[PDB]
């Protein structure tokens, strides 16, 4: 640590010192009497900010949890998080792209160099309030958002035997021993297993029929054709469907 | 079409909007499927919840098999060859270890399934509300169902998890307006039946809430209550029968 | 504290969390519900208020024709919460859990550092200096064992206290979206009365 | 350190665990408190029906 002269009155009968949690946080010189902290000089995992390496090479490095005189080594900036080398101030504000903390989002900007810079929230707008002053719209618009839930995932299931102890008698018996310690995985796993097929009922089999449009879609003139099956496609799925099903790997 | 303009009137849209800009409106939802349908034809990260599922098990897995190369303190990872290197009095030892460790690797990895499980079956529950209560129905759930208000959904699946194009609906062009509270037309005041009191300075018009449209004021829309004393920012006008022209006839 | 515990610090710092709350308040105020939809509509807020009556199914007479009995009622509501607030220091309840959980957790998590899991001490380097490596390896491999082990069930207790939290969070999220924003009429969801 | 390079990805597995806890909480409170696009601000007189 950083051994600091102390003012804990150590009484005289006292040798150590100690804290919350058993640390040694003060001693006594034997040659020389005089009592002084004990403080570990200061660690903290490196990160490497990055845009994208199909983009550039230049890379930001931010240690923390660092006072910026103990980085051995440009263009450093200490901020609330750690010592941020690798970027240069802004006086600007955009939104956030590769967040820091305590305010302090990243960027790869214009020749050109990653700046850091605290984040905005948004344009400032003002709404001109007034007790006799309405605001109501004449033209609307239609949207279409989007909202991706998984439902279920992989109903895998392990076998314990031949992952532990795969085709050999003595492991098998060695494994005799333990007990119930396989039989419960397996019926903890068959558990999350019949309970997918449990979630996938709950999504879909919401309908007790199945139902099927008729050939001519007149639907005022509104055009579903990109959600609704195609009957000359291989699988019966819509063109929706089909670019979701490739995007996924 | 018929469909569609119940949908309205259930956010307070008198539907002869929508049968007076069908067309209008038939080529913005159209125009809307195919932005949609481009946004997820070029951008690959649309998928990412359903990418990091995948994703989250698959690391999962590794690491599991990987396990299955590591000592955890014995002689050997390749169980055969303690099996063919060591005498029973010390393969004991060996394989115990062995044993232990796979095991725990075992315990971890089915507890982390359990709970990452658990987590999937919440997005599941919330995802057949989503089903049940948009899909099947009209929501009011603001910001439930897609930001803005609300109109209907189409699911899309997915691999392990559905999709949907949540149709919402939402205002644009906008008018400074000169509100007021009542009407004393007789010392009695006239509150409107639905929608706010607007005039565009010269003239008193009702009209609804989410778009535009004026009215003069018949006393049908607007219902009397006590006198035009104790309303504050009451404002005088007059208020139109609508009798009279069969009266003097 | 300081064996490697590092706590990193929000991202957003409270500066930034209180100018958003302040933005929903002016919103909420000056706008109303239209916020969040679509652009936010100004609307004096006597209408507003008796919008948000006429969707209980009271007609909005008797709020414009009760605006100071309303005004002051309000009024006087705000002042005995802000009593209540400051008086029973027990109301935070909730949230001064979380937060020992969390330090109760952490100073488990240390104290394991102390302690014997049958090594022939806890004090790492004595057995580092104390014994030759052919026993050393037997030592410290029985304390690895047992703070590797502390280590996990402290993940998987915060694992599921972070589930929970999130499970609260999503309700935050939903009390925010449908009460604030707008106006719910899920009973009792949003505090004891029409809302 | 030695002695723990045996025990495979005890170490990564953890914080991986961990960093998906934190960035997690971040986007708690994203999506409690960034539900407005703008950031409005209240006008200087406060006329509020009372």
């Amino acid at each position: 640590g950083v051994l600091t002269e102390s003012n804990k009155k150590f009484l005289p009968f006292q040798q150590f010192g100690r804290d919350i949690a058993d640390t040694t946080d003060a001693v006594r010189d034997p040659q020389t009497l005089e009592i002084l902290d004990i403080t570990p000089c200061s660690f903290g995992g490196v990160s490497v900010i990055t845009p994208g390496t199909n983009t550039s090479n230049q890379v930001a490095v931010l240690y923390q949890d660092v006072n910026c005189t103990e980085v051995p080594v440009s263009n450093v900036f200490q901020t609330r998080a750690g010592c941020l080398i690798g970027a240069e101030h802004v006086n600007n504000s955009y939104e956030c792209d590769i967040p820091i903390g305590a305010g302090i989002c990243a960027s790869y900007q214009t020749s050109q160099s990653i700046i850091a810079y605290t984040m905005s929230l948004g344009a400032e707008n003002s709404v001109a309030y007034s007790n006799n002053s309405i605001a109501i719209p004449t033209n609307f618009t239609i949207s279409v958002t989007t909202e991706i839930l998984p439902v279920s995932m992989t109903k895998t299931s392990v076998d314990c035997t031949m992952y532990i102890c795969g085709d050999s008698t003595e492991c098998s018996n060695l494994l005799l021993q333990y007990g119930s310690f396989c039989t419960q995985l397996n019926r903890a796993l068959t558990g999350i297993a019949v309970e997918q097929d449990k979630n996938t009922q709950e999504v879909f089999a919401q309908v007790k029929q199945i139902y099927k449009t008729p050939p001519i879609k007149d639907f005022g003139g509104f055009n579903f054709s990109q959600i609704l099956p195609d009957p000359s496609k291989p699988s019966k799925r819509s063109f929706i469907e089909d670019l979701l099903f490739n995007k996924v790997t | 079409a018929m469909q569609m303009a119940y949908r309205f009137n259930g956010i307070g849209v008198t539907q002869n909007v929508l049968y007076e800009n069908q067309k209008l409106i038939a080529n913005q939802f159209n125009s809307a499927i195919g932005k949609i349908q481009d946004s997820l034809s070029s951008t690959a990260s649309a998928l990412g919840k359903l990418q990091d599922v995948v994703n989250q098990n698959a690391q999962a897995l590794n690491t599991l098999v990987k396990q299955l190369s590591s000592n955890f303190g014995a002689i050997s990872s390749v169980l055969n060859d303690i099996l063919s290197r060591l005498d029973p009095p010390e393969a004991e030892v060996q394989i115990d270890r062995l044993i232990t460790g796979r095991l725990q690797s075992l315990q971890t990895y089915v507890t982390q399934q359990l709970i990452r499980a658990a987590e999937i079956r919440a997005s599941a529950n919330l995802a057949a509300t989503k089903m049940s209560e948009c899909v099947l129905g009209q929501s009011k759930r603001v910001d439930f169902c897609g930001k803005g208000y609300h109109l209907m959904s189409f699911p899309q699946s997915a691999p392990h998890g559905v999709v949907f194009l949540h149709v919402t609906y939402v205002p644009a062009q906008e008018k400074n307006f000169t509100t007021a509270p009542a009407i004393c037309h007789d010392g009695k005041a006239h509150f409107p039946r639905e929608g706010v009191f607007v005039s565009n300075g010269t003239h008193w018009f009702v009209t609804q809430r989410n778009f535009y449209e004026p009215q003069i004021i018949t006393t049908d829309n607007t219902f009397v209550s006590g006198n035009c004393d104790v309303v504050i920012g009451i404002v005088n006008n007059t208020v139109y029968d609508p009798l009279q022209p069969e009266l003097d006839s | 504290k300081f064996n490697g515990l590092t706590v990193l610090p929000p991202l957003l710092t409270d500066e930034m969390i209180a100018q958003y709350t302040s933005a929903l308040l002016a919103g909420t105020i000056t706008s109303g519900w239209t916020f969040g939809a679509g652009a936010a509509l100004q609307i004096p807020f006597a209408m507003q208020m008796a919008y948000r009556f006429n969707g209980i199914g009271v007609t909005q007479n008797v709020l414009y024709e009760n605006q100071k009995l309303i005004a002051n009622q309000f009024n006087s509501a705000i002042g005995k919460i802000q009593d209540s607030l400051s008086s029973t220091a027990s109301a935070l309840g909730k949230l001064q859990d979380v937060v020992n959980q969390n330090a109760q957790a952490l100073n488990t998590l240390v104290k394991q550092l102390s302690s014997n899991f049958g090594a022939i001490s806890s004090v790492l380097n004595d057995i580092l200096s104390r014994l030759d490596p052919p026993e050393a390896e037997v030592q410290i491999d029985r304390l690895i064992t047992g703070r590797l082990q502390s280590l996990q069930t402290y993940v998987t207790q915060q694992l599921i206290r972070a589930a929970e939290i999130r499970a609260s969070a999503n309700l935050a999220a939903t009390k925010m979206s449908e009460c604030v924003l707008g106006q719910s009429k899920r009973v009792d969801f949003c505090g004891k009365g029409y809302h």
